[PDB]
């Protein structure tokens, strides 16, 4: 029906054409996170190691 | 070796069908959420369609067609028939109707409504059935979902002995390459208590469901006319017969609405595919002209007819897309 | 000018990386050496393409471009390929073990010892740009990797980074060259710790690509030569407008405000043609209208799916070749006689056109046919959302069983992470469904 | 480099682990003295999984041989390929273990214990990015057994985040004898629930019944049995040694395979089945492989996997062949037979191929199960070692070693508890 927003140059054109009208965490949080994951880890490895050495 | 799912197990027409399957000996029932089936005899409600055709090495095919709710819940159907260009608002064959939402074109229905008290002409409505307008606008707002006002037909076929209504029932498959096909035996749900023109408390002489019918029984057997004896009806009483003064009108209108839609729903080149049975109700009036009432989705057989209609499913439904080791339908051309 | 720093992690993303920019190569004119005879002010420059390339004083024009992988072997393939000397090897980053497909070994294991050298090489490249406009972050969803550390990266870029766009380009899993059954786990994932910080996404299917090579390019079973080869192709054509003169999309804000009103649905669908096989002799040119018509069809689209039983808020079509606005018009008219396109009621019903001129480049001796014109469409429709319910199923038959959760947990991640991550999809499918019906 | 460091422990663990040598290192086109002589850098270009490389261009084993006894050891040294390894490698005491689990992981193996950790300490430092241990043994004798068993949990205290491995013979009645070998089994399953990642069943019940069925050889010998080991062994570890995209090393063969830490216990297959000199001069096709492969008389743990429910499968082809017909195949085997893998856990069947086929066959296939049917091999272990330990038969053996019932008792708990842990998820 309507075109608008003709832009031309030498590498191509653009428009628009219309049918119908309408009707972040910190860095500190981050590193907490991975620190907190860490310390869990390491608490798993822990509790391997008390297990062998019982 | 095909395989199947089945999760509607409140569905009298796919219970039979799932058992035909078995019994060939070709096909295995898999538990329900197993994905790795060929056919899906799919849920009532919140069907996953996206979910089908996405398993590498299986040819998927489901008993619904997505989409095919607008032509077959009450408000849709109206809406659909409006809008679309194909059918309009100039459709001869379905009735006057308005969408109508509780506390919307209920100021576009007051309009045409109040045209009929001036023309002094029959202003009956349904929802059920008045003829002033106040009780059903109030019938609505106290009620609950969205209801659709329709008009009334003031003047059915009746049929003798005993003046009595009926609505028949037509049901049609559409096969995934989009064939309507129309089963050849139909049946009239008819009315046992004569039809009043004055009497609109009662209603069982207005509405004429297998059902709601529970004098029953008298004329035939549970309120069914088949059309061999209806058939027999007309060339005595009318001089013409079922298939020159109805058939070709049930005929036109069942294939102008599934072609009006075949756009939106058809898998044809899609990554599964889709069939599905439809119940189309329909009104006759004294001039024999034909009227859609509803198109139903998931529909009933007639005790009668599941033998033969559920093997029919299974030959030109399944069995053409997966192949194993006289044709009840007629095909609507277009 | 404004430039762009792509930035590719894990297998998919470094191996599409290679395909992307082999391509941008041949399509600029610039050589494997680096060189760029067509260039004339050497040593630096503003035209469109210098918004992927930088450029020495001995004339080599190098990508604005990071791989960062946590095992060596890929990443080995592009310092010892065909581009080689193309890269500074301060842009490819190679750890030792890698994330054995796991999101949380990616994420938070080898992701803490790991992401500020890799924020280091990033700033790098941002230091030696004069208006740097955002990231074009390629990764699967599958890969521990490509899930884990991804996700990871740009919850950084958004601190370090705040006011710059991040893209991506996100290779959906599919059981067809899957090479693990944790691929669901790791998707919503890294789709959850993602979504606030994406601004626009393209999403990729294998499962599409597979079917497209095997269909219209009739290869009897697609490799990831294949496959990153059509990638490639449907990224250009999305690059394009940053990369050549124009007036559609040419910078990174443009992308989120032609097709993402809503931030949270950011997932547009792209859909491309045509598709030809180079080996086919005999083929008759397709016109502007079937082209148009073929980007209407869920077998050339990237994900397969229905956007018919759906609604869209946006639809840019993006051509290359010998097309003229007179036939693209004519050819939407046609098309939306012919088939359901239903717009949200808040968005009008329209489409964004770019042409450029030149038709798609073909990478020589390979699968594609050269062709007079072809057309990406980028539509933001909610039929994507089947994508999600899928994916959402078989997380949740898993999750179930609690199976696999035990490799997650043990790299330090709590079992409430999944539940989170898959209420915020929940939301999301929701949101699709509200917007949608 | 993902160095992998391999033990061998026992008889069988020695026998079954110079066998893997010889067949590997043909396949690598290395020969006896280290020497590379094939003819594609396909071979080459991952060696550095199981070969460290010396001066010269010599290619030696990362390989640790372990015994309390001599005889097998210097069988393997005077052996065609014993030259291949490290001479320091071989570690061994003279006492022996006298199939008693307790000897070797307690009094006789702990006096040896401490020499093969500095072993595996100077191969495992010498490693660019160690990924982990592979072990083959019995579990039905002392050494392997005991010893093994001991050494894994040793390993587990110094290399915590690494895989642990192991090729773990089952014992049989078919072809041993001695009494106490479900002590011994039962033992080391405990073990091996707790300490392993992986664990391949290789059932002496199986290898037998295959040899004698299947191979029609009535009068089966070790050899006849281990052949059949060596090639599961080959086909099992060809993602680890040769290019590819599925289960490329120890850790991602686990998270694919392993759905609940526990339930690791994998049940192999193989196709075709051959006898030694025995030529096949008739190629398979892709269908009667992926048919075989699947078929419960070409499985290396006695146990009908339609008594169960796959939760995991890795299939892998070898040799020249179409890629398409592959994914037919395998696709067309799990749609047939849906019933059987559990629909909990989506698309949990893997293919991989590799071009190179082993010696002597120009197609082959190696299937790996992780089957809740796995259950009935423990099942059969559990019933003979209840059926002793009901009666305390034979306990003075392990007590006189300082062992107490508790043990026993705790060991038989932990893998009654694992055969329910199955049936669990074969009914979820
Ligand atoms: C002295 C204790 C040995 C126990 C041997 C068990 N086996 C038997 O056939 C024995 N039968 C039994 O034990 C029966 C009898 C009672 C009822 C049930 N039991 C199991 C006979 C040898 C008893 C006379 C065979 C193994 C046996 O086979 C023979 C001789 O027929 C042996 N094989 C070998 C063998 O394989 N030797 C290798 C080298 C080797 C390999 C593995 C080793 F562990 C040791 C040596 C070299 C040969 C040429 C080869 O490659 O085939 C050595 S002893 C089992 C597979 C059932
Ligand atoms: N299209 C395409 N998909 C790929 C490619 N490589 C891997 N994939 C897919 O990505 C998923 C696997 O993730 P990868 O990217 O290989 O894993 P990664 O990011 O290296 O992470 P880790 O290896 O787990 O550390 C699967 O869905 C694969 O099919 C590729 O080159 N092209
Ligand atoms: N406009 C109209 N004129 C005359 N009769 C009508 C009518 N609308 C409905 N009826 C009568 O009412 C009966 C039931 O109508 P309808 O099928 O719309 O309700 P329904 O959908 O709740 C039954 P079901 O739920 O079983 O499909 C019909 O059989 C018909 O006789
Ligand atoms: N398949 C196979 N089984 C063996 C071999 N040698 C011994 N066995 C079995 O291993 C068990 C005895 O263990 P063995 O390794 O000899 O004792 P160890 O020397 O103390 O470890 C019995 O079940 C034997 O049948 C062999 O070479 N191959
Ligand atoms: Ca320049
Ligand atoms: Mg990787
Ligand atoms: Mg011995």
């Amino acid at each position: 029906m309507e075109v608008i927003e003709l832009n031309k140059c030498t590498s191509g054109q653009s428009f628009e054409v219309i049918l119908k009208p309408p009707s972040d965490p910190s860095l500190e949080e981050i590193q907490k996170k991975l620190e907190a994951a860490e310390e869990r880890r390491k608490y798993q490895e822990a509790e391997l190691l008390k297990h062998l050495a019982e | 070796m095909y395989t199947f799912v089945v999760r509607d197990e409140n569905s009298s027409v796919y219970a039979e069908v799932s058992r035909l399957l078995l019994a060939t000996g070709q096909w295995k029932r898999l538990r329900k959420d197993n994905p790795r089936f060929n056919l899906m005899l799919g849920e009532r409600n919140r069907l996953p369609f996206g979910r089908l055709g996405h398993e590498p090495g299986l040819v998927q095919l489901v008993n619904y067609y997505r989409g095919a709710d607008k032509l077959c819940r009450k408000a849709s159907l109206v809406k659909l028939i409006k809008t679309s260009p194909e059918l309009s608002e100039s459709c001869t064959w379905f009735p006057e109707s308005y969408v109508i939402y509780p506390t919307d074109e209920r100021e576009v229905f007051l309009a045409a409504y109040n045209r009929r008290r001036e023309g002094r002409e029959g202003n009956v409505w349904i929802a059920l059935i008045s003829s002033e307008a106040s009780e059903l606008l109030d019938f609505i707002d106290e009620q609950g979902q969205v209801h659709v006002i329709q008009k009334y037909l003031e003047k059915p076929l009746l049929l003798e002995p005993g003046h009595r209504k009926f609505d028949i029932r037509s049901w049609v498959l559409v096969d995934h390459l989009y064939n309507i096909y129309l089963y050849r035996e139909g049946v009239l749900r008819t009315s046992s208590e004569p039809y009043n023109s004055a009497n609109f408390q009662d209603k069982t002489c207005h509405l004429t469901n297998h059902c709601i019918q529970k004098n029953y029984g008298r004329y035939e057997e549970g309120n069914e006319m088949f059309f061999e004896e209806f058939n027999q009806y007309l060339m005595d009483a009318l001089n013409t017969t079922l298939e020159n003064s109805i058939l070709l009108q049930i005929k036109h209108i069942i294939r102008s609405c599934l072609m009006c839609i075949e756009p939106a729903i058809s898998t044809k080149h899609l990554h599964y595919q889709s069939f599905q049975l439809f119940g189309f109700d329909f009104m006759v009036d004294e001039e024999l002209k034909v009227w859609l009432i509803e198109v139903n989705g998931a529909p009933a057989c007639a005790q009668k007819l599941y033998a033969e209609l559920c093997q029919g499913i299974v030959d030109v439904a399944i069995s053409s897309v997966f192949p194993l080791a006289t044709s009840i339908f007629i095909k609507l051309h277009h | 000018m404004r430039e762009c720093i792509s930035i590719h992690v894990g297998q998919a993303g470094v191996q599409i990386g290679n395909a992307c920019w082999e391509l941008y190569c041949l399509e600029h004119g610039i050589q494997p050496d680096g060189q760029m005879p067509s260039d004339k002010t050497i040593g630096g420059g503003d035209d469109s393409f210098n918004t992927f390339f930088s450029e020495t004083g001995a004339g080599k024009h190098v990508p604005r471009a990071v791989f960062v992988d946590l095992e060596p072997t890929v990443i080995d393939e592009v310092r010892t390929g065909t581009y080689r000397q193309l890269f500074h090897p301060e842009q490819l980053i190679t750890g030792k073990e890698d994330a054995a497909n796991n999101y949380a070994r990616g994420h938070y294991t080898i992701g803490k010892e790991i992401i500020d050298l890799v924020l280091d090489r990033i700033r790098k490249l941002a230091d030696q740009c004069t208006g740097l406009q955002g990231f074009l972050v390629f990764h699967s969803f599958g890969g521990g990797t490509g899930s884990g550390f991804t996700s990871l990266l740009m919850e950084r870029l958004s601190v370090d980074y705040g006011k710059k766009s991040k893209l991506e380009f996100s290779i959906y899993p599919a059981p067809q060259v899957s090479t693990a059954v944790v691929e669901p786990y790791n998707s919503i994932l890294t789709t959850h710790t993602t979504l606030e910080h994406s601004d626009c996404a393209f999403m990729v299917d294998n499962e599409a690509i597979y079917d497209i090579c095997r269909r219209n390019l009739d290869i009897e079973r697609p490799t990831y030569t294949n496959l990153n080869r059509l990638i490639s192709q449907i990224v250009s054509s999305i690059t394009a407008s940053l990369r050549f003169d124009g007036a559609l999309n040419v910078d990174l804000t443009e992308f989120q405000t032609n097709l993402v009103p809503y931030p949270r649905i950011h997932f547009p669908l792209a859909t491309y043609a045509p598709v030809i096989s180079a080996e086919k002799a005999y083929h008759e040119q397709l016109s502007v209208a079937e082209i148009t018509n073929a980007c209407f069809e869920p077998a050339n689209q990237m994900v397969k799916c229905d956007p018919r039983h759906g609604k869209y808020m946006a639809c840019c079509l993006l051509y290359r070749g010998d097309v003229v606005p007179k036939d693209v018009n004519a050819a939407i008219a046609t098309i939306k006689t012919k088939r359901s396109i239903q717009f949200v009621d808040w968005c009008p019903t329209g489409f964004k056109v770019g042409i450029n001129y030149q038709p798609p480049t073909v990478v020589p001796g390979g699968d594609l046919a050269k062709v007079q014109r072809a057309v990406c469409m980028l539509s933001n429709t909610t039929a994507i959302a089947e994508a999600w319910a899928r994916l959402d199923h078989k997380f949740d038959l898993m999750y179930a069983k609690r199976a696999f959760v035990h490799w997650y947990v043990g790299e330090g991640m709590e079992e409430g992470e999944f539940s989170e991550a898959r209420e915020d999809m929940a939301a999301l499918e929701k949101d699709y469904e509200e917007v949608g019906v | 480099m993902r160095e992998i460091v391999h033990i061998q422990a026992g008889q069988c663990g020695n026998q079954i682990g110079a066998k893997f040598w010889e067949v590997i290192s043909d396949e690598h086109g290395i020969d006896p003295t280290g020497s590379y002589h094939g003819d594609s850098d396909l071979q080459l270009e991952r060696i550095n999984v199981y070969y460290n490389e010396a001066t010269g261009n010599k290619y030696v084993p990362r390989a640790i041989l372990v015994d309390l006894e001599p005889g097998t050891m210097d069988s393997v040294r005077s052996g065609p390929f014993g030259q291949i390894f490290r001479p320091d490698n071989f570690v061994f005491g003279q006492s022996g273990a006298g199939n008693n689990w307790a000897k070797g992981h307690y009094t006789e193996g702990a006096e040896l214990v401490d020499s093969v950790l500095d072993v595996v300490r100077k191969e495992s430092e010498s490693c660019d990015c160690l990924q982990g241990f592979q072990l083959t043994h019995s579990l039905g004798g002392g050494t392997g057994s005991g010893m093994g068993t001991l050494l894994i949990s040793k390993i587990r205290e110094e290399y915590p985040d690494r895989i642990m491995n192991t090729f773990s013979v089952m014992p049989s009645p078919k072809v041993s004898d001695t009494v106490v070998e479900p002590y011994n089994a039962t033992l080391s399953v405990h073990q091996l629930v707790e300490n392993t990642d992986e664990t391949y069943c290789i059932d002496n019940e199986a290898l037998y019944d295959i040899c004698f069925r299947t191979l029609k050889l009535t009068t089966p010998t070790y050899g006849d049995l281990n052949h059949l080991v060596s090639a599961t062994m080959s086909g099992v570890t060809t993602c680890l040694r040769f290019p590819g995209q599925l289960n490329a090393d120890l850790r991602k063969l686990a998270v694919n395979m392993v759905p609940f830490p526990r339930l690791h216990f994998f049940m192999p297959g193989f196709a075709p089945l051959t006898s030694r000199g025995s030529q096949q001069y008739r190629a398979l096709t892709v269908p009667e492989l992926t048919q075989q492969m699947f078929d419960s008389k070409n499985m290396m743990a006695a146990c009908d996997p339609r008594h169960g429910r796959y939760l995991t499968v890795a299939a892998i082809f070898r040799g020249r062949m179409s890629m398409k017909e592959v994914d037919e195949q395998m696709l067309n085997v799990q749609n047939k037979n849906s019933s059987y893998f559990v629909e909990w856990i989506p698309n949990n069947v893997k293919t991989a191929v590799c071009d190179i086929p082993p010696r002597g066959l120009k197609m082959s296939a190696t299937f790996i199960g992780n089957s809740t049917a796995i259950q009935e091999l423990f099942k059969r272990i559990s019933e003979q070692f209840t059926a002793m330990f009901r009666r305390k038969a034979f306990l003075h053996w392990y007590t006189g070693e300082g062992m107490d019932e508790m043990e026993f008792t705790e060991a038989e708990s932990n893998m009654n508890d694992l055969v329910s842990e199955y049936q669990q998820y074969q009914d979820a």
